């Protein structure tokens, strides 16, 4: 009642895991197992669903005015009920059971809000689609949360998160690079299950690299991506193409023309089904 | 002694006396216990005055204490600052229709003629199951008439601090405040959280700052700056620097942003120095840098775009708000950028049924909308800045009023129009090219600011004589009230409060440097031709064709035959139709 | 013309410096030679002269 | 019948419950035969819903599945016998054989 | 407490209505034929008794005190004279209270509100209803409605399961309800704020008694509506140093060249369409008749020619002096859009219909702007609102016709926008010859370049911008003009015999230029154009304060025919 402060916690790194020879690893939601409610776990993945911030009572405070005693309760779950029986300790030896009021001041609340996290895009398996997770959040950690990223979440698992963050290998560089003709080999390396068209799938692999994002510094950013139109008669093969460019590249999402297309390229509105409100 | 109950207090002078600092300190986290013991303490306060008293024992007094200082709106406002006093600033959007609220509850009962009265006790209404026991007694035979009962005013008012707060007044207080006023509103914060207001303030020796706030220092750099001869390319160089010049372009949204002069009469007249630009020409150049860059000077100010931006879009409209199940007075696009400017891009793709409100923003600058539920005018004080593209794909063989496919009176009425066509060449191109690959090698808001809120000039008589010779050159009245707008905006800067003789000059040039046959010709002596040896019948598709290649010479493509056709067709200079038939303009 | 389709922008100006970059970061240079141009253009023109056959 | 199938097609049918565990799932048609021939007849009157599924299924044999509680895959390798009737009711060679399908050509 | 105070407030209204033979007695006497029960009740005849007193205790308490009231009426009808339904209203409040000042301290009072109509509903059947129950043959008379209108509290028969619940009946109970929509004057309008419109309620006979556009004045009583506060009204109504000025001014002998010069101060030059616009603010006689049909006594004025000239400023200047007077652009219009807009199912309700344009401002000025690029539906209602007077709407089954007389300013514009001089008025104008008619006057502004008096209007324009300006400067003010046009409307002359007889000759001398023409011509005469300079004469008439006219001053009508 008392508490001035908020208490947090955060695990240690894989550096100092190594240092003096596992608690925190950076797990999926399909390596949850079930069984892992109540350990502190750190999840990897991008957020798309967030909400606002409201303020979530932990104690209803009540106020006499006939004995002066105020007291307060404890709510735990989503709703409570209102005591409005006298539970003090003046009413209790006596024959009058005077009306209680409650004070939106003196009660203590906190900057609660709900998150979506989401299933990595290259640590889902074969076939296997991205599901989600809920994400309870509380206190000062409310805006360190803006939807649109990558971020590690490490928190108990009921998921009430403590803190969050957010962003052998030279041999196999080296023994591409010395092959010769590294531009061609990278070319004709990637889809061969196709005939020819190096040139088309050339730019597409200038398209994956990206390039230079360029900023002025003066408030102007110009674009450092390419956009790539296939137009073609039918015939030869397009979605193969195109789905070995979203395979081979993290982060790929096939899309379609039609369908819920319209609410799928924009954010749209909908009602929660475990709560009142619309995200 | 004129029945004016309320009292206004000064929490300042509070906090400036040597008595009562341990006052100014409580009151900022209890505010609805100090008022409820002040409202006693100022009454025993005025009979201690008073030792009339048939009215004063009964009557009841308020503080509304509104002197705080400044916070940072709603963002500031953590869950420790609840039930505190706050003050907002700003400018309020809607306001609904007034709520009633139950301050005593009435119960008749359906028998043994007795009537109880009971009050609210903050929120709950005491139900009695119970039937006044000295009478005789019933288990559940109560009801409730609303009728009866009494009421006081509430209210929700929408308020954009950008934030939207829904802010709720109550009695004595409504109808006081409404859309349209900058207010500066104080109250305690409740919790969806929410604004008690105790005090309103719609009007404004004090240190309260109205404009953005300059030293002497700083206004000694600005009147140093503005003795210089260069300033006048300085600013038009300085406002865009990651692009080419566009003089006449940059110029002209230069003093489009530094307005002008608005006058008004006292009872029945207005006027705005203002100016609705147009742009056309050349694609892929710094259009929508522009379009953009604006959006990122101005305060206020919209992006609509194309088709995407009907009639109940640009203007106010009526919808359903879901947080509280009831009619939300949506504000409009128009009215969300009242002051400022207005950025359109695609004029030519814009439907013709929303083309009827920016006709009356041209210069009317007002919005007179008599629907369902709404006959309201008001006002549209901004100024559009139109990005347009003109037919097809630049035709220099076809006059400036058909390339760009618009009616003239309302193009006529336009205030300031741009040919920003490139017509591409040597030694211009090369350097744009250069300048933007050099970036690949490796205090004008304030001043701007002043000028807008410091300087009223007046367009005096000795700039008579070059005015009507620059308007008969035209000639040879809209155009007359761009002039002089343009006329007095070139005294807005450099900080003059006389308008100058040379100063038109250059405005003259501006709109002359804005702006800078045979075919159709042809197309119609020979549509006549083949109409008179028709015996006035049709001409074909290919009998044209035929003849319009025939005669070979200038080589009039199918195609371009096609397009001009076209032209004169929808120029109702020819009346023709078919797939593969032609007929003859009539 | 019969055979035209569009006309020379500024964007694909810097289009063709996004692919000299993107071509002199595959070869992990420091600096943009004067190869990456060469291909760019060439790639660029390739990409419409298939309407000829 | 290829139209009045209950569900959102003959795949991943409609999801509710009414006892404890309040979620419960329901299985199509397609999924039950996993090696065998299926047979729709009335393929015009099929909607397009149904159509992007057999877009999905058709050489790739795997339905994928987002919903709430269960984002997984499963295996549709099936053979498809499908019986149209044209739109014009009637048809002859001087017709031409393109519109007279009335149905896309991804589908042909 | 007040169910003591109720029987003494209905003795004291009993002996107000039985001490005084006030004629209210035989206005019952009068009824006791028509059987309507529709009365009229003065609240300043209501005033006198008890100091006032008996009228401020039933003033507040209006709603707790009208049972009483009506049993009052009932039983001095029932003692006076010998299918039974009442209706109280009270009129002719002192004070006159506008929508904005309403507070929640008068819930339950009656209150005075003025305003205007914007919409109308259809009249519905209310209420007011025996209740079967489902188990036995009871039945119940004793019926409450304006809320809890479902379930009564006692049956007949108390051997019951379920004493609470019913079930209604339509056949054994019924009259006209309306609810229409009341909206904030323009005159009374905060700077800056919104015309905030209610909607208020009606029932009795005081239906159908209101039309849509017109400014209205209600009296009833302030009741909630769940929540909102709505109102019901009782009664309907259709309403809407001096002399030492006014008399001084019609002594005079030079009052109208200052007139034509003082209608339109900001703009330079024409004369003639300065003339048409002061003599079209007021008309003639309408029913001048003994057939019995009015006639069409109102001015039609109408501009036309090139653009960019000050032919707007008019059309801007009209509607910010004269108080009846509505603008439209006419592209942002329709034939519902002017007349009488619908909505169509809109909240749960059924349709309503809004005012447009039209039949808003009666003997007033409706200015069009930008005529020629309105459809042809609207302008064939036009031509249907000049054909005739009235006006109707058949719409959902409900066919109602009501009374139009407004004055239309046109502003044309050609269908390449300049003017040439080498043809007719019908093929430049581009509009047909039935809406081309029933047109008083056509004023045809052309432009070119003459420097003499090019120089003084350009010079004029940069003289008027500055801050407030004397050279836009009139004679005289607007302050005695808008009671000089008040004055001169209520005038009514008559013409004479000698301006009649020189009304004909002059009628064939116009028709002379008609012979030997095709120069100095250019469109033709007939029965409206005489028509014209003979509503022309009584407003010249009335400009002029004259009871008789002479024919000196049709001469100046025949000689603004000829400059047309």
């Amino acid at each position: 009642l008392t508490r001035r402060y908020f208490l947090y916690f955060k695990p240690l790194s894989q550096n100092c895991a190594r240092r003096y020879r596992i608690s925190s690893k950076p797990l999926s939601v399909r390596q949850i197992k079930g069984d892992f409610l109540g350990q502190l776990i750190t999840v990897r993945g991008i957020i798309t669903r967030v909400s606002d911030v409201k303020p979530a009572v932990e104690v209803i405070a009540y106020t006499c005015d006939q004995c002066g005693y105020e007291v307060f309760q404890e709510v735990n779950s989503r709703t409570f009920t209102p005591l409005s029986e006298c539970t003090s300790e003046e009413c209790s030896q006596n024959q009058t059971k005077g009306q209680l009021f409650m004070s939106t001041r003196a009660s203590k609340f906190s900057a609660f809000q709900e998150c979506k996290i989401q299933e990595l895009s290259q640590q889902v398996p074969v076939g296997h689609i991205p599901r989600s997770l809920n994400i309870h959040v509380n206190g000062t950690l409310v805006r360190s949360l803006s939807p649109g990223d990558i971020v590690d979440v490490t928190g108990i698992f009921l998921l009430e998160a403590q803190f969050v963050r957010q962003h052998d290998v030279e041999e196999r560089v080296m023994e591409l690079i010395t092959s010769g003709d590294v531009y061609n080999r990278l070319a004709k390396s990637i889809a061969p299950e196709i005939y020819g068209n190096l040139d088309v799938k050339k730019a597409l692999l200038l398209l994956l690299v990206g390039g230079v994002d360029k900023r002025v510094g003066d408030g102007m950013k110009i674009r450092g991506d390419i956009n790539v139109c296939l137009m073609g008669d039918p015939g030869v093969a397009k979605s193969q193409l195109l789905k070995a460019i979203c395979k081979i590249s993290p982060r790929g999402v096939y899309t379609t023309g039609k369908g819920s297309s319209g609410v799928g390229l924009t954010a749209a509105v909908m009602k929660d089904p475990v709560t009142d409100e619309m995200i | 002694e004129l029945g004016t109950s309320n009292l206004n207090l000064d929490a300042r002078n509070l906090l400036a006396y040597k008595q009562t600092e341990d006052l100014y300190h409580q009151l900022l986290n209890y505010p609805q216990e100090v008022i409820s013991i002040m409202d006693q303490t100022i009454k025993d306060c005025m009979v201690s005055l008073i030792v009339d008293l048939d009215e004063i024992e009964t009557k009841f007094y308020k503080v509304r204490p509104y002197n705080v200082g400044s916070c940072k709106g709603m963002r500031e406002l953590n869950p420790n600052d609840i039930d505190k006093l706050i003050n907002l600033k700003g400018l309020v959007l809607r306001s609904t229709p007034v709520i009633p609220d139950m301050k005593v509850a009435f119960f008749k009962c359906n028998v043994c003629d007795h009537t109880m009265a009971v009050e609210i006790d903050r929120g709950v209404i005491q139900e009695p199951a119970r039937c006044e026991r000295i009478d005789c007694n019933e288990p559940n035979s109560m009801s409730l008439i609303h009728n009866r009962c009494s009421f006081a005013d509430k209210q929700v008012i929408k308020l954009q601090e950008p934030h939207s707060i829904s802010l709720c007044v109550y009695d004595e207080l409504v109808d006081s405040c409404r859309a349209g006023d900058r207010i500066e509103v104080t109250g305690t914060f409740r919790s969806k959280t929410y604004v008690d207001v105790v005090h309103v303030k719609k009007v404004s020796h004090n240190e309260v700052e109205e404009v953005r706030q300059i030293t002497d220092q700083d206004l000694a750099k600005i009147r140093e700056v503005a003795a210089r001869e260069d300033l006048y390319s300085l600013l038009a160089r300085s406002i865009a620097p990651s692009i080419y010049e566009l003089e006449d372009v940059k110029k002209g949204i230069l003093l489009q942003l530094f307005g002008g002069t608005n006058k008004t009469f006292t009872k029945g007249g207005r006027y705005r120095g203002d100016i609705n630009i147009l742009l056309c020409g050349d694609p892929s150049t710094s259009k929508s840098q522009i379009l953009q860059y604006v959006h990122k000077i101005t305060p206020r100010g919209v992006y609509t775009s194309g088709k995407g931006s009907s009639a109940v879009g640009l203007t106010a409209y009526i919808t359903r708000d879901v947080d509280t199940k009831q009619l939300v007075l949506e504000s409009g696009a128009l009215v969300l950028s009242d002051g400022g400017v207005c950025c359109i891009d695609e004029f030519d793709k814009m439907s013709d049924s929303t083309r009827s409100v920016l006709h009356e923003v041209m210069e009317q600058q007002t919005i007179s909308i008599a629907k369902a539920g709404i006959i309201t005018t008001l006002n549209a004080r901004s100024s559009i800045l139109a990005s347009a593209n003109p037919i097809g794909s630049y035709n220099p063989n076809l006059p400036v009023t058909e390339n760009i496919d618009l009616p003239p009176p309302l193009l006529s009425r336009f205030d300031l129009v741009y040919l920003v066509l490139d017509k591409v060449d040597e030694k211009n191109d090369r350097e744009l090219a250069k300048h933007l690959t050099n970036l690949y090698l490796e205090f004008l808001t304030m001043y701007i600011s002043y000028a807008k809120e410091h300087i009223h000039p007046i367009i005096t008589e000795a700039a008579k004589t070059e005015l009507v010779r620059a308007y008969v050159g035209m000639r040879k009245t809209r155009q007359l009230e761009s002039m002089i707008r343009l006329a007095e905006a070139h005294a807005k800067m450099k900080l003059k409060n006389v308008v100058e003789l040379e100063d038109v000059q250059e405005a003259v040039r501006l709109i002359r440097s804005a702006i800078k046959r045979k075919l159709q010709e042809d197309l119609s002596r020979e549509i006549m031709n083949v109409l008179k040896d028709q015996a006035s019948d049709s001409m074909s598709f290919n009998e044209l064709i035929k003849q319009i290649n025939e005669h070979s010479q200038d080589r009039v493509e199918s195609s371009d035959i096609q397009e001009a056709l076209s032209r004169l067709q929808q120029e109702d200079k020819v009346i023709v139709l078919g797939e593969g038939v032609r007929r003859s303009v009539r | 013309s019969k055979f035209s389709f569009g006309q020379a922008t500024p964007r694909t100006l810097l289009g063709i410096i996004r692919l000299s970059q993107a071509l002199a970061k595959l070869r992990l240079a420091d600096m943009v030679d004067i190869d990456d141009v060469e291909e760019a253009l060439r790639l660029v023109r390739v990409s419409k002269e298939s309407l000829y056959q | 019948t290829g139209r009045g199938s209950s569900g959102v097609g003959l795949t991943a049918a409609v999801t509710t419950d009414r006892e404890t565990g309040e979620r419960r799932l329901e299985a199509g048609a397609m999924v039950l035969a996993d090696r065998g021939v299926v047979c729709i007849d009335e393929f015009d009157k099929m909607t397009d819903v149904d159509r992007v599924a057999i877009h999905e299924v058709m050489e790739q044999q795997t339905v994928t599945i987002a919903k709430a509680g269960i984002h997984t895959t499963l295996n549709a390798r099936c053979s498809v016998i499908a019986a149209a009737n044209p739109v014009f009711g009637q048809y002859d060679v001087n017709r031409d054989p393109h519109q007279n399908i009335a149905l896309p050509d991804s589908l042909l | 407490v007040d169910d003591v105070t109720g029987e003494k407030v209905r003795e004291a209204f009993e002996q107000f209505l039985e001490d005084f033979s006030k004629v209210y007695r035989a206005q019952i006497e009068f009824m006791k034929i028509y059987d309507l029960n529709t009365i009229y009740i003065d609240y300043q005849h209501l005033s006198m008794r008890e100091n006032g007193a008996l009228a401020m205790a039933i003033s507040e308490q209006y709603y707790r005190f009208l049972p009483f009231l009506q049993k009052g009426l009932r039983r001095v009808v029932r003692k006076y004279a010998p299918e039974r339904v009442f209706q109280i209203s009270f009129f002719n409040l002192p004070t006159v209270h506008r929508i904005r000042d309403i507070r929640s301290e008068k819930i339950g009072s009656l209150l005075s509100i003025s305003g205007t109509v914007t919409r109308t509903s259809e009249v519905r059947p209310e209420l007011y209803a025996s209740f079967t129950c489902d188990m036995c043959r009871a039945i119940v008379d004793n019926v409450e409605q304006s809320f809890k209108y479902t379930e009564p509290t006692f049956c007949p028969n108390p051997s019951c399961e379920n004493r609470a619940f019913w079930t209604l009946n339509v056949t054994r109970s019924f009259l006209d309800w309306q609810k229409v929509r009341i909206q904030e004057n323009a005159n009374e309008i905060p700077t800056g704020s919104m015309p905030r419109t209610l909607d208020v309620i009606l029932r009795g006979d005081s239906v159908e008694r209101a039309k849509p556009g017109d400014r209205c004045k209600f009296t009833g009583v302030e009741i909630v509506v769940p929540y909102k506060i709505s109102f019901l009204a009782c009664h309907v109504i259709s309403i809407g140093d001096e002399i030492n000025e006014l008399k001084e001014m019609v002594k005079d002998e030079h009052i109208y060249d200052k007139l034509v010069r003082s209608i339109a101060p900001a703009v330079f030059g024409h004369e003639a369409v300065k003339k048409g616009i002061l003599l079209q603010m007021l008309g003639g006689v309408h029913k001048s008749t003994v057939e019995g049909i009015k006639l069409r006594g109102d001015i039609n004025i109408c501009v036309v020619g090139d653009p960019s000239t000050s032919k707007s400023q008019f059309l801007k200047y009209v509607v910010g002096f004269a108080p009846r007077s509505v603008y439209t652009s006419g592209k942002a219009s329709s034939a519902a859009g002017l007349t009488a807009a619908v909505v169509r199912d809109e909240e749960g309700g059924d349709y309503t219909i809004e005012a447009g344009a039209l039949m808003l401002a009666d003997n007033g000025i409706c200015c069009i702007d930008e005529f020629d690029k309105m459809d042809i539906s609207d302008q064939v209602a036009i031509h249907e609102a000049m054909e005739q007077q009235t006006i109707s709407i058949a719409k959902a089954g409900i066919h109602a016709t009501l009374n139009a007389r407004t004055s239309i300013l046109a502003a044309a514009n050609p269908v390449g926008g300049r003017y040439n001089r080498k043809l007719s008025l019908r093929g430049n104008l581009n509009m047909t010859a039935p809406i081309m008619s029933r047109f008083d006057l056509f004023f045809v502004i052309l432009d070119d370049c003459n420097e003499k008096i090019d120089t003084e209007l350009a010079s004029h324009i940069v003289d008027l911008h500055m801050k407030r300006d004397e050279a836009i400067e009139p004679p005289f003010s607007a302050e005695q003009l808008r009671r000089y046009i008040k004055y001169a409307r209520t005038f009514k002359p008559i013409l004479t015999k000698e301006a009649r007889s020189y009304l004909v000759e002059k009628y064939k001398e116009l028709r002379k230029d008609d012979a030997q023409g095709f120069s100095r011509s250019s469109y033709r005469i007939t029965v409206r154009q005489l028509e014209s300079m003979i509503r022309l004469s009584e407003a010249i008439a009335r400009a002029n304060c004259v009871d008789e006219i002479t024919p000196s001053f049709i001469a100046e009508a025949y000689d603004l025919l000829r400059q047309s």
